[PDB]
């Protein structure tokens, strides 16, 4: 799932280095966490990875690299359906313990 | 007739409508995440080597299949009792309690299945990934 | 010295729990949890809303005694405003289940101011016609594992259906030790209860302990002369680590960790004490809860052994002897009474007396009884009647053959009779094979 | 007389024996049951349960949305209803007798469906244009004995009370040879019908075959678990006689589910309280606080819950307990007991869903005591060298003993072996047993931890793990003392 | 407020009844067990305590005799309605046939309606029922005496009568099956030679010498 | 079994004693109120057919239960065991107490219809 993983990150944004590595860490996380704890219907599940990478994205431009740049488009949804999945998505596993233990540094 | 009646002489595909309204292992594994597909593999493994194993030997071979491949992060107990609940709920998993037949005897849960075995592995080898667990 | 009475009386009462309501010791590690219960209790019997939820704790984890409490603290200011029906799993079946909560439906309805009367089909009917400001049924339903049995589960579906669609407001408390307790129930059964699960808390570390040693023997009333050297004399023996209270905790922590284990061994050091500074010396010393766990191992395998006699002990002997050779680890009287004779003769070759088959009989037999020798395969004593009154009506086969032919196996091995067996006793070189 | 036994606690019921076919002299001389007082239906216990309330009781903004929310108080059953309505209606027009067969998993609203389209069949025929019938509800679990449904449906028919088999000879005669004119269409729902499968299968074959009487004018509705539950559990006549156009409820989507939540909190949601902040009732229409609860939170609880069930009691509670936990955390910050924008938000709702997920398992093993973690130890270190999920107490004894006599220089061995064979104290021999063995041996069997087989020999008896392996191992590596030896 | 007797060798044994037996239920365990082997001053020890203590009421039940579960339900209560019309005969009664009780619900409800008639007691009594040989019932079952462990909690708090159990039990694995329950126990070790010695010199010679 | 054995006994005692002079419970506590309930005292013969046949813990165990009834004052039991083989095999199925029970007052009588021609 790491191959999965990078294409999702490089189409969302644009692989040893440090801020890419914790950038497909982090995917790969919330990826794992989202399988359990958010149920998606079966087109949504082909922008799952996506949107978890999205968010992954944002919270480096939160702290660590405010010139980071994303562009959502990358998500195959219509883009209100994957901004709603995406307000889900946040919303739900931003009070995550693992990440609540993750190192962003 | 009531078909009929419902959606409004009397054809052939009225008859099809009532014959399929009132009467497929392929459609449910389809609907399901990496995940879900995860435990479904573990479980039939399971129960090759047993044929008589509760859910706690069921998630005790799920741990072991983990570690030697390290796909997707170990889950918990009742989070393992709960995909089968969704397994059951889309019917490829038949939960039953039964007496076990040891040396002790008591009540225990313990997984069934009975989806078509020919659809189960053209639909898993598609998944590189899941191909350890078969 | 009728102070001292006073202060024994006070600390015997405060062990054994039975202070006032608004006097009653709350652990500090039991305090969030009964919170807990004081929310449920006080959202069903003020505001009327229908709760149903399991307390899972083991045996002795204040389940009764928080629940009680909470009964007894709002039995005080609401006490027209609800009513209590208790049912116990061992006591009650699935059929007398009904029964009992219409008899204490009469007791507790006339009690604020028929349904118990006729066929059980009517009492059942009339029940759920009484049931299916208001007041408020509070159902506790003690050993509530035994009524979710795996044939079929009418009670719980009809009571969780009581909780989720009567308009009479009804709080179900049952309490269980199995931990597992959401698996035994049927699936509509599941739907109906509410999820709510409380797992009572556990003593974490033995700070706890000593706090609830503390809470327990700490007079915090003025009603003997006696309290406040007591008082500080407490507070020295805990406050030391290098005590011998602080080691018995300690012990009961890594052993028992229970507090009711300790207070039954509590409780006899403070009514045995004479007088005032008897008592400080037994809380000092604790030399009582020395002979305590003395008296409590005096009839385990280890002390019945010590009060065997040599022809008692030389019959265990060669009876071990035998089974460790045997493969099954079975025996019967005539090879033991064979390897006794044997040893004896060994004995006196290099004089102590044989004993003949006639008298060595009498000692099989208290062997047997002792709890030494036990029937092959025996099953022993029955979990419940049905299986025992079945037990009763079958003649098994060891009780129709002669006794030395019965098949014996030991509950003590001979490498355990080596270890506890003296090595001045004059058959110990007879203990290994 | 001297008794060899007595029975003095006997309640016998005054019903009746002589069934309906012999209370009158011919077919041809039975009247019109419709004109008869006592036929066809035409609470006491009410005033028990009330008293004098002397307190104003404090209802804060979440008591309304926890009472909203709670299964007593249609916009995903319609097609459901329409097929159930359409067979009823043509079976109540016709003076036809028939069976509707209806099954699904808990909660997914067939009793709702049920009593909705029974209600609705009344309301039709109060303004005649279907002719009028009783309804009779039987659930098979509400029955002390399976046979009392005989006891019961001619009770609601003829207002008699008889004993069972009287009762099911009076229905067999009602039902087949009382003319249509002469009597009145009766619709019984069946609830829970796999509590009325007997060893023989009485019941099951006399109501699916009273429907394919001429004469009967029964409808039957049967609500059950599964659709095989005939080819299961009933024979080939049950089977047959049931049919084969049988009724599907499946479980819900996540839309339904967030429907029928945004349903029950139309009038409460996104609106506007009269609070007393002193001590905190609310009143719809002192402060004007604004009450939400968030689409987000209803929306992954609707599919969570349709994901695991379908159950709308579930989804139903899980929102009441995220309620619950947004009440309590506010009574508890602003100082309120019992006598500006208040938000259910979505992490009560995770905090809802996790909670019957957390495993008190682990948790409770890692909370023993040292000597019953030991026992859990030495009974995982035997099923690693002899593998056979089942080990001899007897083994686990001398494994004890090993495992105490190898590790004699770790400190907290030598600190606690006093302890474990002579309760630390001289004048006590050297056990056999640990302390507290029997007592933690007690304790994991009272928890559901370990099986015991039932033998009076104490050695060769064996014990079983009755949870997974890996719990066990992981509740015993978080324990400093025994992940050193 | 207890007399200690004096028995020659059950000297921690008589201390622990003095400890655990009382005329207050405020101060007194709701179950009492006295585990030993045959011959180990059992009965000996609990009558002379008894003796010693004539206000504690004592009723003394034989479940050898009484064989199954169902004729010891019934001498219950046949039993301990008798004590309390012995022991308060100005009190007015209603004789609930014992009889009635075939089940231990039934038990309850008999036990309840007897104890509700002598709510005009000024203190709180104790009653105190001795299962002499508990394990020595010819029917028994795992599951019995767990009925009996938790009775008193079925019976009314704030009864003036309040029923406390004495068991005495034989085998020390019956015992052991229910160690989680923490019900105070006190054991009867058996007797050494020289104790044995002398408890035979001290209860045969009167009669050895006053043989004809 | 024992129980069943009391059972019958103690009915076949409260059948001859209303046969001869509100009902009991069939047990033992009738042996213990029997002088309350009939005013005299009792005397109980117990004849055992063919003993051979019989299950020896049974009987034993029965033995033990009926030796409960010595502490009543108003009780006498006298035993009848009918016996085909010899007193040896019996003696070895007993356990040792029984027989030093039964020793306190026993006789011997070899009564068939080869004793003495
Ligand atoms: N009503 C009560 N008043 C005072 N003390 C009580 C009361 N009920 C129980 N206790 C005491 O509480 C301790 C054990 O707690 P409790 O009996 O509540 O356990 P529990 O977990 O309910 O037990 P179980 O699982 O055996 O039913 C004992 O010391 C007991 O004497
Ligand atoms: N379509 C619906 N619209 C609104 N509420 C619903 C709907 N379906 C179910 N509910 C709610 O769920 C509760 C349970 O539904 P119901 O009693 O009909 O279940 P059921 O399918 O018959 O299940 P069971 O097999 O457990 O009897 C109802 O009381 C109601 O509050
Ligand atoms: N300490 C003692 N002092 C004097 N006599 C004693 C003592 N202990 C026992 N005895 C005598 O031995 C007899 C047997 O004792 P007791 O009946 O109390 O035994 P037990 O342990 O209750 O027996 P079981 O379990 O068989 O009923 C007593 O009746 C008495 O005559
Ligand atoms: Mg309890
Ligand atoms: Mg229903
Ligand atoms: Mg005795």
């Amino acid at each position: 799932s790491m191959q999965q993983v990078q294409h999702c990150v490089a189409e969302v944004l644009r692989w040893s280095s440090g801020y890419l590595k914790k950038l497909t860490n982090a995917t790969s996380i919330l990826y794992n966490t989202s399988l359990n704890k958010v149920m998606l219907k079966q087109d949504e599940e082909v922008a799952r990875c996506h949107i978890c990478a999205y968010i992954a994205s944002q919270k480096m431009n939160e702290k660590h690299m405010p010139d980071l740049c994303y562009y959502i488009d990358s998500i195959p949804l219509e883009p209100k359906k994957a901004k709603h999945l995406m307000n889900l998505f946040r919303q739900s596993l931003s009070n995550s313990s693992p990440m609540k233990q993750f190192a962003w540094t | 007739i009531e078909i009929y009646e419902l959606e409004k002489k009397i054809g052939l595909n009225y008859i099809a409508k009532v014959f399929s309204k009132f009467v497929s292992t392929r459609t449910r594994i389809a609907k399901l995440n990496i995940q879900q597909k995860l435990i479904l593999c573990t479980i039939i493994q399971s129960l090759k080597l047993n044929s008589d194993a509760t859910i706690d030997e069921s998630f005790d071979h799920y741990i072991k299949a983990i570690t030697k491949t390290d796909t997707l992060a170990p889950l918990q107990r009742n989070e393992f009792l709960e995909i089968c609940t969704i397994l059951e709920t889309c019917g490829l998993v038949s939960i039953k309690k039964t007496k076990c037949k040891g040396k002790t005897k008591r009540f225990v849960d313990k997984i069934d299945v009975d989806l078509d075995m020919r659809e189960f592995y053209d639909e898993m080898t598609k998944i590189s990934i899941l191909k350890p667990f078969l | 010295d009728p102070g001292f009475g006073s202060l024994q009386r006070r600390l015997l009462q405060q062990l054994y729990g039975t202070l006032p309501t608004d006097e009653k010791i709350i652990f500090t590690y039991l305090q969030d949890c009964q919170q807990e219960i004081d929310r449920i209790i006080k959202q069903s019997i003020i505001q009327k809303e229908s709760h149903s939820v399991i307390l899972v704790g083991p045996r002795q984890s204040y389940k009764t005694y928080l629940l009680d409490y909470e009964l007894s603290l709002l039995q005080q200011s609401y006490k027209e405003q609800f009513i209590t029906i208790r049912l116990n799993g061992f006591i009650h079946s699935e059929q007398t289940a009904i029964n009992g909560i219409a008899t204490q439906l009469e007791q507790q309805l006339q009690k604020i101011h028929t349904i118990s009367s006729g066929s059980l089909t009517e009492v059942f009917e009339k029940i759920l016609l009484l049931l299916d400001t208001k007041i408020t049924v509070v159902f506790i339903f003690d050993e509530i594992d035994t009524f979710a049995g795996p044939v079929r589960q009418t009670l719980l579906y009809n009571l969780f259906d009581m909780v989720e669609h009567s308009r009479v407001p009804v709080c179900i408390f049952g309490c269980t030790t199995k931990l597992n307790i959401l698996e035994y129930l049927e699936k509509r059964v599941k739907s109906r209860f509410s999820q709510r699960v409380i797992y009572m808390p556990q003593i974490q570390n033995l700070d706890d302990m000593v706090d609830a040693v503390r809470n327990l023997l700490t007079v915090r009333s003025e009603i003997s002369p006696w309290v406040s050297q007591w008082n500080e004399t407490l507070e020295k023996e805990l406050s030391d680590p290098r005590s011998n209270l602080n080691r018995h905790i300690r012990m009961n922590f890594e052993t028992f960790r229970s507090l009711p284990t300790l207070k039954n061994s509590i409780i006899p050091l403070v009514a045995t004490s004479k007088n005032f500074g008897s008592l400080c010396t037994a809380i000092k010393s604790c030399s009582f809860l020395d002979i305590y766990n003395k008296n409590q191992l005096s009839n385990n395998l280890t002390g019945r052994l010590q009060s065997l006699s040599d022809l008692e002990l030389a019959i265990l002997i060669s009876a071990a002897r035998v089974a460790l050779r045997a493969k099954d680890g079975s025996f019967n009287f005539n090879l033991a009474y064979a390897e006794y004779e044997k040893m004896i003769k060994a004995i006196n070759s290099r004089t102590i007396k044989l004993w003949l088959k006639k008298d060595v009989k009498n000692v099989w037999e208290n062997l047997v009884q002792l709890d030494f020798f036990t029937e092959k395969s025996a099953v022993g004593l029955r979990d419940n009647a049905t299986a025992a009154f079945y037990a009763s009506n079958y003649q098994f086969q060891g009780t129709m053959i002669p006794f030395d032919l019965r098949s014996y196996q030991m509950q003590i091995i001979l490498q355990e009779l080596r270890r506890i067996i003296p090595k001045s006793n004059m058959y110990y070189s007879w203990t290994q094979l | 007389v001297i008794r060899k036994f007595t029975k003095k606690n006997v309640a016998r019921a005054k019903k009746k024996y002589t069934p309906f076919s012999k209370r009158f002299k011919s077919i041809a001389a039975i009247p019109d049951l419709t004109s008869l007082p006592e036929f066809y239906g035409n609470s006491r216990f009410e005033n028990k349960l009330k008293t004098t309330q002397k307190h104003q009781i404090v209802e804060t903004i979440f008591s309304k949305v926890k009472k909203q929310l709670n299964s007593s108080y249609l916009p995903a059953r319609e097609n459901e209803f329409a097929s159930i309505y359409l067979s009823a209606y043509s079976a109540i027009e016709s003076d036809s007798a028939t069976t509707i067969y209806v099954a699904g998993t808990p909660g997914v609203g067939k009793t709702l469906t049920v009593r909705e389209v029974v209600k609705e069949l009344l309301s039709s025929s109060a303004q005649r244009e279907i002719p009028d019938f009783l309804y009779v509800e039987i659930n098979g679990l509400k029955m002390v004995k399976p046979t009392d449904c005989y006891e019961t449906l001619w009770n609601k028919v003829s207002g008699e009370r008889l004993t069972w088999a009287a009762s099911m000879e009076s229905l067999e005669f009602y039902f087949k040879r009382v003319p249509k004119n002469k009597k009145k269409t009766i619709v019984v729902l069946l609830d829970e019908l796999d509590a009325m499968v007997t060893k023989s299968q009485d019941i099951m074959y006399n109501f699916f075959n009273w429907t394919t009487y001429e004469n009967a004018k029964l409808i039957v509705i049967a609500v059950a678990n599964t659709m095989d539950l005939p080819e299961r559990q009933l024979g080939n006549k049950i089977t047959s006689r049931i049919g084969f156009t049988r009724i599907m409820f499946t479980g819900y989507t996540h839309e339904e589910l967030k429907n029928i939540i945004d349903l029950r909190l139309k009038g409460l949601n996104d609106s506007f309280f009269y609070v007393d902040t002193k001590t905190g009732n609310a009143i719809l229409i002192v402060r004007k606080v604004r009450l939400r609860m968030s689409a987000d939170a209803i929306e992954i609880a609707s599919r969570k819950v349709a994901s695991v069930s379908g159950d709308a009691r579930r989804a139903l509670k899980v929102c009441k307990r995220a309620a619950e936990i947004a009440e309590k955390h506010y009574m508890a910050k602003h100082g309120y007991g019992y006598d500006g924008v208040q938000t259910v938000h979505i992490t009560h709702v995770m905090k809802a869903l996790n909670e019957t997920l957390n495993s008190h398992v682990i948790t409770f093993m890692t909370r023993l005591s040292f000597t019953a973690k030991l026992f859990i130890y030495a009974l995982l270190n035997l099923m690693k060298k002899n593998g056979s999920q089942e080990q001899e107490l007897g083994d686990i004894v001398d494994e004890i003993k090993l495992l105490i006599e190898v590790n004699g220089s770790n400190k907290f061995v030598m600190e606690i072996a006093k302890t474990l064979f002579q309760q630390g104290s001289d004048n006590i021999s050297e056990q056999l047993r640990i302390i507290s063995w029997d007592f933690v041996l007690n304790q994991l069997l009272d928890a559901g931890i370990l099986f015991k087989q039932t033998m009076k020999n104490d050695r060769i008896c064996c014990v079983k793990l009755n949870i997974s392996v890996e719990e066990a191992k992981r509740a015993m590596n978080e324990d400093e003392t025994l992940r050193n030896l | 407020n207890v007399t200690t007797p004096e028995v020659a060798f059950r000297e921690y044994q008589t201390n622990c009844l003095a400890s655990y037996i009382s005329a207050d239920p405020d101060i007194t365990p709701s179950n009492l067990i006295l585990q030993g082997y045959s011959g180990t001053g059992k009965t000996y020890t609990l009558k002379k305590y008894f003796n010693a203590n004539p206000n504690l009421h004592a009723v003394w039940l034989e479940p050898v005799e009484l064989v199954s579960w169902k004729p010891l339900l019934q001498a219950i209560a046949r039993t301990v309605q008798y004590k309390l019309k012995t022991l308060y005969p100005n009190i007015p009664t209603t004789d609930y046939d014992p009889l009635q009780v075939e089940e231990p619900f039934l038990l309850v409800k008999t036990l309840h309606n007897i104890f509700v008639q002598y709510e005009s007691l000024q203190e709180k009594t104790c009653l105190f029922l001795i299962l002499d040989g508990f394990d020595s019932l010819q029917d028994l079952d795992a599951a019995l005496f767990n009925k009996y462990i938790k009775l008193n909690e079925l019976l009314p708090k704030d009864s003036k009568i309040n029923i406390k159990f004495i068991y005495t039990m034989l085998e020390t694995s019956f015992l052991q099956r229910y160690s989680t329950h923490c019900i105070p126990t006190v054991m009867f070790p058996r007797y050494n030679v020289d104790e044995v010695s002398t408890i035979l010199v001290m209860s045969r010679c009167g009669e050895l010498m006053e043989d004809s | 079994n024992v129980r069943m054995m009391l059972r019958r006994s103690m009915y076949k005692l409260y059948s001859a004693a209303d046969a001869e002079e509100n009902d009991v419970s069939y047990d033992l506590s009738l042996v213990e109120n029997f002088k309350r309930l009939f005013g005299k005292d009792l005397a109980m013969v117990f004849n055992f057919k063919d003993v051979d046949s019989i299950n020896f813990n049974t009987l034993d165990n029965f033995i033990i239960l009926l030796k409960s009834a010595f502490k009543y004052d108003h009780v006498k039991i006298s035993l009848i065991f009918n016996i085909n083989t010899n007193l040896s095999n019996i003696e070895k199925n007993l356990r040792q107490s029984t027989i030093r029970l039964l020793k306190r007052n026993y006789h011997k009588l070899d009564v068939s219809s080869n004793k003495g021609f």
